RNA sequence: UGAAAUACCACCCUGGCGCGGCUGGGGGCCUAACCCUCGGAUGGGGGGACAGCGCUUGGCGGGCAGUUUGACUGGGGCGGUCGCCUCCUAAAAGGUAACGGAGGCGCCCAAAGGUCCCCUCAGGCGGGACGGAAAUCCGCCGGAGAGCGCAAGGGUAGAAGGGGGCCUGACUGCGAGGCCUGCAAGCCGAGCAGGGGCGAAAGCCGGGCCUAGUGAACCGGUGGUCCCGUGUGGAAGGGCCAU
RNA sequence: CCUAAGGUAGCGAAAUUCCUUGUCGGGUAAGUUCCGACCUGCACGAAAAGCGUAACGACCGGAGCGCUGUCUCGGCGAGGGACCCGGUGAAAUUGAACUGGCCGUGAAGAUGCGGCCUACCCGUGGCAGGACGAAAAGACCCCGUGGAGCUUUACUGCAGCC
RNA sequence: GUGGAGCCUGGGAGUGAGGGCGCGAGCGAUAACGUCCGCGUCCGAGCGCGGGAACAACCGAGACCGCCAGCUAAGGCCCCC
RNA sequence: GCUGGGGCUAGGAGUGAAAAGCUAACCGAGCCCGGAGAUAGCUGGUUCUCCCCGAAAUGACUUUAGGGUCAGCCUCAGGCG
RNA sequence: GGGGUUGUGGCGUGCCUAUUGAAGCAUGAGCCGGCGACUCACGGUCGUGGGCGAGCUUAAGCCGUUGAGGCGGAGGCGUAGGGAAACCGAGUCCGAACAGGGCGCAGUCCGCGGCCGUGGACCCGAAACCGGGC
RNA sequence: UGGUUCGUGGAGCCAUGGGGGAAUCUGGGCGGACCACCGCCUAAGGCUAAGUACUCCGGGUGACCGAUAGCGCACCAGUAC
RNA sequence: GGGGGGAACCUGGGGAACUGAAACAUCUCAGUACCCAGAGGAGAGGAAAGAGAAAUCGACUCCCUGAGUAGCGGCGAGCGA
């Protein structure tokens, strides 16, 4: 505030679409997590072992993707990103899919 | 109770960037209404009659008698 | 102004559009030219 | 108690990772018509100076 | 809107949805009180008047009312048309807004108020050339003119005799 | 023939009757709701489906309520002034005040824009039918005093002026680098891509000789787009681009 | 020429007249007032009434008689205070004071700074020129996006009535 | 040119009534302790100290403290002094 | 007409031969408690010591002009040299 | 060597406030004593002392004490970003682009201090407004 | 019209002053206009501990006060006045 | 049976303004102050015509989170599941 003039409040909210009513749509969110940090541990990575290690968190959806370098070990996710489903392809987990 | 106190906000002309200054291609080299100055070796004009680097050099005045005034640019040699 | 107006140009049959501005009882009666749709390349244009 | 974020920016102005604020350009409402596509184009995002270290203190939990 | 501080005879103004047109306007500011403008208005199509006043502040909403000049061609319905003798419009104005309509001509060039391109005043000139086509070659007898309404004129004005009358009077003010 | 012409077809009027459905306006008479009354009545009179009252509609409405009634200012008020351009003040960079001096703008051009090729003025002295003192013509002399839509300024005939042929770059994606700058804006912009215009080509063109011709956000409107679309699909409604 | 229509009777330098002490007349030794007229009514005028009116009036103006200390112009006298003694004994105000004049100077009106001049210490009765003396955080004036009362064809409502 | 210089990121400000004098202009009347700008200065915050009789901004001079030492500034050197 | 006693009408309400008078010694809207520590861009006031630095009274916008915001000028810590 | 006093001599315009400028004949104060004004809660942002670090930390409560400390991982901030969004992801946005160019590779928890926000927020002061009563 | 984060919004849901006005499980309501799928739940009767709020009253503590403080009142105070 | 009282606390029926928006009216302050009725050691609420997207949970209240989120909004001030 203040001066009496328009704070800065010439500036305009292009930040089109931020409000129906009802509210926000419930959606599934991914937590992104990159492959450079499965190498902390070497077993099956599944997204809980992630939650609870000290990534991810009860966002929800797990993405692992990224950088770094891949290691040998199954990796469970909700997604992965092109390149490090390749990275991966360098031989180890692939369980798209996921959820019941 | 007059007829007067107007004028206009001042618009700063002039060159603005002398002889022996090192510019980069783009700098606006002279401001002004006219042609007082006009463009030379290395330096584009625009549609305001705003001479302006073309390339990464130095900028020399010629004064060209009754031919005007030039800014050159000779780039960095 | 009035006599003056403000228009766009529709590249014939569809969207884009350029608006610019026709000037009424001068050269005016419906007016088009040439010029370049985000779509494609080069056409007419009508104005509306 | 807890500090209320400013709706009325966050409608309209971003943090950035470096810290910068970021605001969509300004002058394209209904100005368009007679102004070169120069203009009309350049209404991207910019940054904002001095003012959003003000801007910012506004998004305090956002 | 523009308020009354900056008005001026002449200047035609909107005012309880009438048109109008300040003829006096006199600023009065007396005593150390807020200043008043007290001006007196006609309405542009009715003759009617009415001197009115008010502060300095409040604002009135100028009106594009100018006088083009028009020209009759021919009469329809119960109405008859004119031209703007400049951009040549077509303008359909209703008989009553065409003073003095008779004591016309289909031809003759008068004065109307475009008021957003429709006349709502059509006068013609203090006086107009109309070749009378009736009365009896018998003093001040009636004589119908070539627009159908009739004049009072004198004896040697006979048929077919052009003469001139004061649109304002339809009075014969001579011949031709 | 007259303002109009004439057929045959159209559409549609003025006013009219015919069936098909759809909506209203009143006139009376009633009594039993409701109202007023009556030597105190489950009854008699009068009014009467009106009024009264309940929900809702449009309007009148300082009787009352809440408020608003700008700033600058050689005190205030009244006057004048309020944004933008040009010149002076402004003290040879820029910038710089005053109810200091003096003027402009809120537009305009589909050619007054691109490009390519051509042309050179105002005036002055002669000389010439109608012809002022400049209508048109001829001869010299004339570097710019002409012109450049409009104020003034800078600019400019080795065109920014005049004329003509094609055209529409008054492009869309971009925008290195700068000017100016408290912010916000404003201004210049080489080069790349797409796709074009002109030119043999070199090249030139993302309006206009240049400085005014203007208006942040909000809220909405129109196209477009397919981005979201409250369990699903789809809509509703938004978003983005454009105006 | 303009208007909706252009102020009739009557009254008019008026509780109304700017100019204005209008101009005549009256009254006076002398009259900006008063009375009577005149009428270029700055800016009367007919129920926000016009013009008159006997009577009435602690109403406002002018004049004269009477009579006065109102005055020329002040004098004497009485009582109650004032002053003195005994008794009881407040007050506002108060930065501290060892608190003079003139000419200067200084925020532009000095006991307080400079220069010069005056001036032994301390009271009592008096006087009011200064201490920009006391008293009320100026009524006036402007300021405040202060507050209220009042108004209306300001905005928006509400009661009410249709 | 090592300076209570500069530059960059950040925390905290106060200020947004200036005033006199000089010089250059405008307004004013070739007025004002007037007024409005520009360059500079001082007061402001140096009503601390010397001079100017006395006196914020004119001349001299930037006061850490102490001394019964000395040289100087402006200004002064007959007496007050 | 004045007058005693008994009564009724009060807060945007009463009462008023009208002055905005009177409604318990200040009525253009009473008094008390409450909302309440209303708001006051205004005035006043703000308390121990020493040390270093040390402004501004400008610009731009401001229902702004005696108030603000950004800048300019001060200061502190870190960095650069 | 010191205390008290102070005759003469020299120098010398109260204090605060406010002001461009006050001894000022501008404000406040009769004097003395005591009461008298920048704080607190929850946030936020810098800074700082420590803990632990790709992680850091618990809240309500529970068990214990009864001036004893534990438990408790729900949650929170951080490990990614861009884009209005779908979505993609060390990139992504715009774009037709494989040009360009815009945004993009660090923490947390306590104590402490500065400052901002929200509250009466440094302390007194209104003219007024609204409710319920008298 | 009110309640909700929901200020007329695409405005559901809950409540109801007015008008109209059902059905009884092939009944009825909701899942944010609406529609269709797919679900959830049974309105128009009623009651119900405990966890929670407060502190006139009793007690226990206090990097709370210590007679201008602490409650207004340590004292014969809601008193004198 | 009831009636009246009770410091707060409770529910329900009514219900302001100063304020904030640096005017102001929507909005805010706030369903707060206050008034009235009732309740009792507590009151309300409470067994789904709920939630809301989960092959889901399963009365109600209360604390912590979720969350200054979703939203609401002269899309302002600010309100806030
Ligand atoms: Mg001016
Ligand atoms: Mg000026
Ligand atoms: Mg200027
Ligand atoms: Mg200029
Ligand atoms: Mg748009
Ligand atoms: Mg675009
Ligand atoms: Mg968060
Ligand atoms: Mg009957
Ligand atoms: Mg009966
Ligand atoms: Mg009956
Ligand atoms: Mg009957
Ligand atoms: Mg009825
Ligand atoms: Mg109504
Ligand atoms: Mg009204
Ligand atoms: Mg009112
Ligand atoms: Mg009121
Ligand atoms: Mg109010
Ligand atoms: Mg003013
Ligand atoms: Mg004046
Ligand atoms: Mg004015
Ligand atoms: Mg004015
Ligand atoms: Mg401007
Ligand atoms: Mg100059
Ligand atoms: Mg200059
Ligand atoms: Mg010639
Ligand atoms: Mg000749
Ligand atoms: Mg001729
Ligand atoms: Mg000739
Ligand atoms: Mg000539
Ligand atoms: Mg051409
Ligand atoms: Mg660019
Ligand atoms: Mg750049
Ligand atoms: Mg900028
Ligand atoms: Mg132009
Ligand atoms: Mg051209
Ligand atoms: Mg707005
Ligand atoms: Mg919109
Ligand atoms: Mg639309
Ligand atoms: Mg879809
Ligand atoms: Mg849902
Ligand atoms: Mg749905
Ligand atoms: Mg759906
Ligand atoms: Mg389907
Ligand atoms: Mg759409
Ligand atoms: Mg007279
Ligand atoms: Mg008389
Ligand atoms: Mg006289
Ligand atoms: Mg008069
Ligand atoms: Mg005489
Ligand atoms: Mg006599
Ligand atoms: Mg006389
Ligand atoms: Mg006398
Ligand atoms: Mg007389
Ligand atoms: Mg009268
Ligand atoms: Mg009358
Ligand atoms: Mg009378
Ligand atoms: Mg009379
Ligand atoms: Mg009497
Ligand atoms: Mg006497
Ligand atoms: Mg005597
Ligand atoms: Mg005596
Ligand atoms: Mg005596
Ligand atoms: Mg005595
Ligand atoms: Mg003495
Ligand atoms: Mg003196
Ligand atoms: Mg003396
Ligand atoms: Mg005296
Ligand atoms: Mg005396
Ligand atoms: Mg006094
Ligand atoms: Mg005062
Ligand atoms: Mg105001
Ligand atoms: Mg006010
Ligand atoms: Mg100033
Ligand atoms: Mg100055
Ligand atoms: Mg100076
Ligand atoms: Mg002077
Ligand atoms: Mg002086
Ligand atoms: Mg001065
Ligand atoms: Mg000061
Ligand atoms: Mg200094
Ligand atoms: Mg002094
Ligand atoms: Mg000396
Ligand atoms: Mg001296
Ligand atoms: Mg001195
Ligand atoms: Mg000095
Ligand atoms: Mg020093
Ligand atoms: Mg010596
Ligand atoms: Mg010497
Ligand atoms: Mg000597
Ligand atoms: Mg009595
Ligand atoms: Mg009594
Ligand atoms: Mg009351
Ligand atoms: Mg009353
Ligand atoms: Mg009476
Ligand atoms: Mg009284
Ligand atoms: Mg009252
Ligand atoms: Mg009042
Ligand atoms: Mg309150
Ligand atoms: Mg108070
Ligand atoms: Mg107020
Ligand atoms: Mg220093
Ligand atoms: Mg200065
Ligand atoms: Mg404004
Ligand atoms: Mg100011
Ligand atoms: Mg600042
Ligand atoms: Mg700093
Ligand atoms: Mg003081
Ligand atoms: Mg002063
Ligand atoms: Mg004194
Ligand atoms: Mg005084
Ligand atoms: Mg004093
Ligand atoms: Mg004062
Ligand atoms: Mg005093
Ligand atoms: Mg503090
Ligand atoms: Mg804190
Ligand atoms: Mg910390
Ligand atoms: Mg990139
Ligand atoms: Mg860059
Ligand atoms: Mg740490
Ligand atoms: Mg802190
Ligand atoms: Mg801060
Ligand atoms: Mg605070
Ligand atoms: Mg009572
Ligand atoms: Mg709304
Ligand atoms: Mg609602
Ligand atoms: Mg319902
Ligand atoms: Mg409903
Ligand atoms: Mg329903
Ligand atoms: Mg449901
Ligand atoms: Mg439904
Ligand atoms: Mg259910
Ligand atoms: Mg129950
Ligand atoms: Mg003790
Ligand atoms: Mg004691
Ligand atoms: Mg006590
Ligand atoms: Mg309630
Ligand atoms: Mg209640
Ligand atoms: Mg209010
Ligand atoms: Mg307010
Ligand atoms: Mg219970
Ligand atoms: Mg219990
Ligand atoms: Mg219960
Ligand atoms: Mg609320």
């Amino acid at each position: 505030f203040e001066g009496g003039r328009s704070t800065t409040l010439m500036r305009l909210p292009k930040r089109g679409m931020q409000g129906q009513v009802p509210g926000e749509i419930k959606r599934p969110r991914y937590q992104g997590v990159n492959l450079k940090d499965l190498a902390r541990f070497e077993g099956e990575v599944t997204p809980e072992l992630l939650v609870r290690a000290g990534l991810l968190k009860k966002g929800y959806r797990l993405k692992i993707l990224g950088e770094g370098e891949a290691k040998p070990l199954k990796v469970v996710a909700h997604a992965f990103s092109k390149s490090a489903l390749e990275k991966l392809k360098a031989a180890g987990g692939e369980p798209v899919l996921l959820e019941a | 109770s007059t007829r007067n106190g107007r004028d206009s906000q001042a618009k700063r002309l002039g060159v603005k960037r002398y002889e022996g200054q090192v510019v980069r291609a783009g700098n606006i080299l002279v401001r002004q209404r006219g042609t007082r100055f006009k463009p030379g070796k290395n330096v584009g004009m625009g549609r305001d009659f705003t001479l302006f680097a073309l390339v990464d050099g130095v900028v020399e005045f010629q004064d060209r008698g009754r031919l005007g005034r030039y800014v050159h640019v000779r780039p960095l040699a | 102004v009035r006599i003056k107006l403000l228009l766009e140009c529709t590249e014939c049959k569809r969207r884009n559009y350029a608006t610019e501005k026709n000037k009424r009882n001068t050269p005016n009666k419906l007016e088009l030219r040439k010029y370049c749709p985000w779509c494609r390349k080069h056409t007419v244009h009508r104005e509306v | 108690p807890k500090m209320k974020t400013h709706k009325g920016a966050k409608k309209r102005v971003k943090i950035t990772a470096s810290g910068k604020v970021v605001a969509m350009k300004t002058g394209k409402r209904h100005l368009n018509w007679q102004k070169s596509g120069k203009e009309i184009r350049q209404k991207g995002r910019k940054f904002v100076l001095a003012k959003p270290e003000a801007e910012r203190i506004k998004l305090l939990l956002p | 809107m523009i308020s009354v501080t900056d008005l001026r005879p002449g200047t035609k103004v909107k005012m309880d949805g009438g048109l109008w047109e300040c003829v006096e306007y006199q600023h009065q500011k007396l005593g150390r009180g807020g200043a008043k403008v007290v001006a007196k208005f006609k309405n542009l199509e009715t003759g009617a008047t009415v001197e009115r006043t008010f502060n300095s502040g409040e604002k009135l909403e100028d009106i594009y009312v100018e006088t083009r000049e028009l020209q009759y061609l021919y009469p329809e319905g119960e109405e008859m048309v004119f031209m703007d003798l400049e951009t040549y419009e077509q303008f359909a104005v209703p008989r009553s807004r065409v003073v003095g309509a008779e004591f016309f001509k289909e031809g003759m060039t008068a004065l109307g108020d475009m008021y957003e391109g429709q006349p709502i005043k059509v006068t013609p000139p203090t006086v107009v050339e109309l070749k009378v086509v009736d009365t009896p070659p018998g003093g001040s007898k009636p004589a119908t003119l070539e627009t159908g309404a009739v004049v009072q004129v004198p004896l040697f004005v006979e048929p077919g005799e052009v003469i001139k009358v004061d649109t304002r009077t339809g009075e014969y003010v001579g011949r031709a």
